[PDB]
């Protein structure tokens, strides 16, 4: 997944 | 430009977090967590061996049937 941090 | 996006709010403390660095649950759009609340979730969950969505609902990794977990690098960014 991409990072969960926006 | 933009002065601000439409308001988005931390699931746990209700603080505004649109246009900030925050934690977005992959599979539940409304699950959004500021870094202070995320720090608490990391500390409380850490003893189990994995940190799942701070909602406690064990939300899945998109496309999978297992809960998504934080990466070490993300924990590092959040605790900095
Ligand atoms: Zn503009
Ligand atoms: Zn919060
Ligand atoms: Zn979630």
């Amino acid at each position: 997944r991409p990072s969960v941090i926006t | 430009s933009l002065a601000t996006s439409a308001p988005l709010c931390c699931t746990l403390c209700h603080e505004r977090l649109e246009d900030t660095h925050f934690v977005q649950c992959p599979s539940v759009p409304s699950h959004k967590f500021c870094f202070p609340c995320s720090r608490q979730s990391i500390k409380q969950q850490g003893a189990s061996g994995e940190v799942y969505c701070p909602s406690g609902e064990k939300c899945p990794l998109v496309g999978s049937n297992v809960p998504w977990a934080f990466m070490q690098g993300e924990i590092a960014t959040i605790l900095a």
